[PDB]
């Protein structure tokens, strides 16, 4: 899943690559191969990552489901994980199966 | 498995598209680079690009190629859906084996032409 | 000798497998199959309709239209509906 | 436990693409430039600390209205949550979400869950 | 151009001998074939990933 | 007792071919999953309704609790497609089925009804705890329970729901516990 490319981690990577492409320091096609490999590595890393059990709640707005991927947008929603609680009035949720 | 370049089906696909877009009334000679360009598949790799150009469009049966640009080989006559009075008056081969293989792929499924073809001398039958 | 089971155990296992996948898929950007179909057709000149189905989950009738659009079926000599890319 | 995962992933990815760079004809110096360029952007952003950084039948539309602003949905700074869904349920307007493996950024902070459960009315 | 096309004719004999050496170990009894099979297995997943990526791009 | 209508299933033809994928991506509150079903499910909050918008241009609207509410909700669903830009027409807003519910307010003996009315009434305890009294003169299927819930489903017009309940009221009054 080329899901995690538009994340801090993934975007900083693409930007770095574009520069190298720009300066012909680094070029495309190879860039695609890196994204494939970078994306595969991040997916494997996440699979061997794992975390902790939490508890939560929300209030709905838009939803979309295509390519087995759900994309929601909640308003006035606060989510608490373990001790920490985070308030929010606009949150976008992208979820793969 | 012999020699393979990039993704399989580039040939059986380039020819077919070229055929398709030409029938769609975009009629004009083109080159493999022009097809790549228009299909946004230019990044097929120079090696494959070259192998397609030199060989794929060379093993091509009777490729009608005046020079630079590849053209339509099977149908000698332009698919103009009209006026085959030359073949009707060609009374030297009993109608010249009018085949339907090169028909029904135009705007009117032979039928529209045939009705006028029915209206005219043109006669339709099937074996 | 005779018990009172409601849903036969074998039937319930089959029902669970069915609910997992539904064939009624959509068909947009239909040209991509041809990428996959030709893909396979280069490795072997011809493939039994069943082998092509094992790749395209779309309806056979509609798949046959896609197969008929870009190719022809040869008996190859032992029945076994088999499709091949046109040599032109 | 998050900067750690990122280091972990960056290391693995960098190590795993070295041969590809080499096969493509690339000096190992370029690889190091990548790592540097990459590590540096995060430090510049300052979202967290890193080890590297420290270094009628026709008038249908006549009624009008009824739909709200589509543009409200996108801010580009909106708290973005990436997660994996196990089961999404809907009864009338009652929705229940069963999520997993998620990275959240709420109010500016970063959080991670292995399993999330939520409720919302539409 | 054709000096390297005669070397490409020798590259055709390279693959000929690669197949010969494959059946050579077979007669004296496939890694390339296994690699090809693995590559073939990869493409369905690649198409699914590309569709997911397009949805994520448009979605966010 | 007056039965309350609480659902209208209606079909309205938009008149033109619609591309379903385009509608799903731009319309809000829309889900179009091809594998499970072949139509876009679209839901609006102001009048609680859900319209399955089909590709052939035929739209079915459900969940409305009165006749005027259903016509208005269908007019609003067609406004969505009009705004996106597909050519849009409104034709034949025809109600297909209306389900109504009421309480007789007295306990009823289902077993007795089956004894004197076996011809029109079918009751099996294991399958369905309610007796179904399919009625021929006004075509309606009424599901009756011991509590007293007369559940009339299958009336194309408002009058039929009321007429059937008045017709079945004497039979229940006779078997009143």
């Amino acid at each position: 899943y080329q899901l995690y490319r538009n994340t801090t981690l993934g975007n900083s990577l693409q930007e770095s690559l574009d520069e190298l492409i720009q300066s012909q320091q680094i070029t495309p096609q190879l860039a695609l191969q890196v994204l494939l490999q970078f994306d595969k590595a991040i997916n494997a890393a996440l699979a061997q990552r794992v975390r902790n059990r939490v508890n939560f709640r929300g209030s709905l707005n838009t939803y979309r489901f295509c390519d087995n991927v759900w994309t929601f947008v909640l308003n006035d929603v606060e989510f608490r994980e373990v001790t920490e609680l985070i308030k929010v009035d606009k949150v976008k949720i992208v979820a793969c199966d | 498995s012999g020699s393979s370049g990039y993704k399989f089906g580039v040939l059986a696909k380039i020819v077919n598209y070229m055929k398709t877009r030409h029938q769609r009334g975009d009629t004009h000679p083109l080159t493999l680079d022009e097809i790549l360009d228009e299909t946004q598949h230019l990044d097929i790799g120079l090696k494959q690009k070259q192998w397609l150009m030199t060989e794929a469009l060379v093993n091509n049966p009777k490729i009608e190629v005046i020079d630079g640009k590849y053209a339509f080989k099977p149908k000698y006559n332009v698919r103009d859906k009209k006026a085959l009075l030359r073949l009707l008056d060609q009374h030297d081969q009993r109608g010249l084996g009018g085949i339907l293989l090169e028909d029904i792929e135009e705007a009117l499924p032979n039928s529209q032409k045939a009705v006028k073809a029915l209206g005219d001398q043109i006669l339709f039958v099937n074996r | 000798t005779n018990y009172k089971p409601v849903a036969n155990h074998q039937y319930n296992i089959e029902y669970e497998r069915k609910k997992k996948e539904d064939g009624k898929r959509a068909r947009a950007d239909k040209q991509h199959v041809l990428d996959m179909l030709f893909s396979a057709f280069e490795k072997h000149q011809y493939y039994n309709l069943k082998d092509l189905v094992d790749i395209t989950k779309q309806p056979v009738v509609y798949l046959k239209e896609i197969l008929k659009e870009i190719g022809v079926q040869n008996v190859k000599g032992i029945h076994k509906n088999t499709w091949e890319l046109k040599p032109e | 436990t998050v900067p750690k995962l990122y280091r972990s992933v960056i290391e693995d990815v960098i190590n795993d693409v070295r041969d590809i760079f080499l096969d493509d004809g690339v000096d190992e110096q370029v690889l190091m430039e990548l790592k540097t360029l990459w590590e540096n952007k995060l430090m510049q952003s300052r979202a967290v600390d890193g080890f590297h950084s420290e270094e009628e039948e026709e008038p249908l539309n006549s009624e009008d209205d009824v739909s709200d602003e589509e543009g409200q949905e996108l801010f580009d700074t909106e708290n973005v949550v990436v997660c994996q869904y196990d089961k999404i349920h809907r009864s009338k307007n009652k929705w229940k979400f069963h999520l997993k493996d998620g990275i959240m950024n709420l109010n500016g902070r970063d959080y991670i869950f292995s399993k999330a459960i939520g409720d919302a009315e539409w | 151009a054709q000096l390297k096309f005669f070397e490409q004719l020798d590259q055709i004999e390279k693959q000929r001998k690669d197949e010969q050496e494959r059946e050579i170990l077979m007669r004296a009894a496939q890694l390339r074939l296994k690699q090809k099979a693995k590559e073939m297995q990869q493409q369905e997943l690649a198409q699914m990933r590309q569709r997911d990526a397009n949805l994520t791009a448009l979605a966010a | 007792i007056v039965p309350q209508l609480q659902n209208i299933v209606s079909t309205v033809n938009l008149g033109c071919k619609l591309d379903l994928k385009t509608i799903a991506l731009r319309a809000r509150n829309a889900e179009y999953n091809p594998k499970r079903f072949a139509a876009v499910i679209m839901r609006i909050r102001e009048p609680r309704t859900t319209a399955l918008i089909f590709s052939s241009g035929k739209m079915v609207c459900t969940g409305a609790k009165s006749e005027e509410q259903s016509r208005l909700a269908a007019r609003k669903y067609a406004r969505v497609v009009q705004k996106l830009g597909f050519p849009a027409k409104f034709l034949d807003f025809k109600i297909q089925n209306m389900v109504g519910s009421c309480d007789v307010k007295f306990p009823i003996r289902l077993e007795g009804l089956v004894l004197t009315h076996q011809q029109f009434s079918s009751y099996e305890p294991e399958l369905f705890p309610g007796l179904i009294y399919r009625m021929i003169k006004p075509r309606i299927v009424l599901l009756i329970f011991v509590s007293g819930k007369v559940v009339l489903t299958g009336a194309k017009v408002r009058a039929e729901i009321y007429e059937a309940f008045e017709n079945i009221y004497p039979i229940l009054k006779g078997f009143r516990k």
